[PDB]
């Protein structure tokens, strides 16, 4: 509600696809990955399981713009897909 | 005699037995009978793992 | 064991590790680390059926305690200090 711009970092819990773009509030989980990692030097362990598929942007056009109503949620205004 | 038990003295009860028998062994079997007949030991050492 | 990239001085009993770290230029007083929960250390050289080693198995950047048998690979996390 007070923010402008948002800046979403996808670890697989949307739609990637060039059909539909992803909405800003999605559900479900994330993707596990394979080459899962653990570090230990701090003491005890950190372990990675997840990788980000894709970036994307999104414009609350409700407060940027003029005689907007609903607040639907935030728009995509771009994304950057990630394959691996 | 093949076994583990525990054993039956009087101060031996907490104490875990394993048995075996020579004769499973098959030790004589590993060489020739033409080498010879009278096959003893001389020695034995333990490795406990 | 530090994690310090020194080689440190260990004696490996199955609960405990006694670590004594370099200090380069000498060696520190010897400390007792105690392991934790239920967890029992493999003692090289202590069973001829399987291979006990320092190494890094995980990728993580550190030796762990590894133990290689026939019929499995179990690798003990090093967490710094002696601790396991």
């Amino acid at each position: 509600a007070d923010w402008l711009f948002y800046l979403v970092f996808d670890y697989g819990e949307r739609s990637n696809n060039l059909k539909t773009p992803p909405a800003f509030s999605t559900t479900g989980s994330w993707l596990c990955r394979q080459d899962r990692f653990s570090r230990y030097e701090y003491g005890f362990e950190i372990r990675t399981r997840r990788l980000c598929r894709q970036v994307l942007m999104y414009h609350h056009l409700q407060a940027l713009d003029s005689k907007i109503t609903e607040h639907n949620g935030p728009t995509l205004v771009s994304r950057l897909i990630l394959n691996y | 005699n093949n076994n583990l038990a525990f054993g039956a003295g009087t101060d031996t009860k907490t104490s875990l037995q394993a048995s075996v028998s020579f004769a499973d062994l098959k030790i004589r079997e590993d060489y020739p009978a033409s080498l010879g007949k009278i096959r003893r030991i001389k020695q034995i050492s333990v490795t406990l793992p | 064991l530090m994690g310090a990239g020194l080689s440190d001085l260990v004696l490996i009993g199955p609960k405990s590790v006694r670590l004594y770290a370099n200090t380069r230029d000498g060696f520190a007083k010897g400390k007792d680390v105690v392991q934790s929960g239920e967890i029992t250390l493999p003692v090289p050289g202590a069973d001829p059926r399987k291979l006990v080693a320092f190494s890094d198995v995980l990728g993580s950047g550190q030796a762990h305690l590894v133990e290689v048998s026939a019929t499995k690979v179990t690798c003990w996390p090093n967490l710094g200090r002696g601790r396991f």
